[PDB]
C-alpha cells in the first residue's frame, strides 16, 4: 500500500535512527511505479513536517519524476498560496 | 568595477566589468572562467530576470551588487 | 507587513521597500526581520547571505544588530544548511 511511509515514517525518524528514515526515504525513490502516490508521498516532505529534503532529488532523471523537487518546493507552495 | 555573481551552491563569483556592459558579455565571462555557455546560465538580480539585449545600467547594476546564478536544468 | 503577505516569493520584498527607506534604527530593523517572514517555507534564493547579512553587517547599535538574526532562522528553521 505504501502510500503512507512518508508522513507514518515521521513516527520512525527521530526515535530508532535519523538515518533509517532516510533509508526509508531511499525506499520512497526505490518504488517508482508510477507519479499519483509517487507525487503524494512527497508532498508532506517540504511543508507538512520536515523540509530539508530537496537535495536528494537532483538525480540523472530530472525531466519530470525528478523535476517534482521544485515542484514540492514551491509549486505547490504555490498552489497554497492559490488557495 | 566589480560585481558579485553569487550562485545557489553557496559560491560567490567576481567580474571586473563596466557599467555599459551587455549581459551576455558579462556571460561570456562567466564562460571565460567557467566553460558554461550562456544559454545555460541564468541571472537574477533582487528577483528580477535579466535580458541580455540590456546593460548593466538599465537594471541599475553599480559596484559590488549581488546577482543570482541559477542553471538551466532540463532532463530526458 | 511580514504577516500580510505570507507564503511569498512573488512581490514580498517590493512591498517592505516603499517602507524600508526612512534610516531608522526601528524601521528598517523591523521591516528587514518581516522579510525573513514572507518567504518562511520558499527557502529558494532569495537572501542566503544577501539582504539580512546586509542588514547584520550595519551593526555597532541596536536592532540592526538585533532584528537580523531572527528573520533568517526564521526563514531558514526547516533548513539545515550549515554555512
Amino acid at each position: 500500500l505504501r502510500c503512507a511511509l512518508g508522513v507514518f515514517r515521521k513516527f520512525s525518524r527521530f526515535p530508532e535512527a535519523l538515518r533509517l528514515a532516510l533509508m526509508l526515504n531511499d525506499m520512497e525513490l526505490v518504488e517508482d511505479i508510477f507519479t499519483s502516490c509517487k507525487d503524494v508521498v512527497v508532498q508532506k516532505q517540504m511543508a507538512f513536517m520536515l523540509g530539508r529534503h530537496g537535495v536528494f532529488l537532483e538525480l540523472s532523471e530530472d525531466v519530470e519524476e525528478y523535476e517534482d523537487l521544485t515542484e514540492i518546493m514551491s509549486n505547490v507552495q504555490l498552489n497554497s498560496n492559490f488557495l | 568595477m566589480q560585481i558579485f555573481v553569487k550562485t545557489l551552491t553557496g559560491k560567490t563569483i567576481t567580474l571586473e566589468v563596466e557599467p555599459s556592459d551587455t549581459i551576455e558579455n558579462v556571460k561570456a565571462k562567466i564562460q571565460d572562467k567557467e566553460g558554461i555557455p550562456p544559454d545555460q546560465q541564468r541571472l537574477i538580480f533582487a528577483g528580477k530576470q535579466l535580458e541580455d539585449g540590456r546593460t548593466l545600467s538599465d537594471y541599475n547594476i553599480q559596484r559590488e551588487s549581488t546577482l543570482h546564478l541559477v542553471l538551466r536544468l532540463r532532463g530526458g | 507587513l511580514g504577516m500580510i503577505l505570507l507564503w511569498d516569493v512573488d512581490g514580498g520584498l517590493t512591498q517592505i521597500d516603499k517602507y524600508l527607506y526612512s534610516s531608522e534604527d526601528y524601521i528598517k530593523s523591523g521591516a528587514l526581520l518581516a522579510c525573513g517572514i514572507v518567504n518562511s517555507g520558499v527557502r529558494n534564493e532569495c537572501d542566503p547571505a544577501l539582504a539580512l547579512l546586509s542588514d547584520y553587517v550595519l551593526h555597532n547599535s541596536n536592532t540592526m544588530r538585533l532584528g537580523s538574526i531572527f528573520g533568517l532562522g526564521l526563514a531558514y528553521a526547516g533548513s539545515n544548511r550549515e554555512d
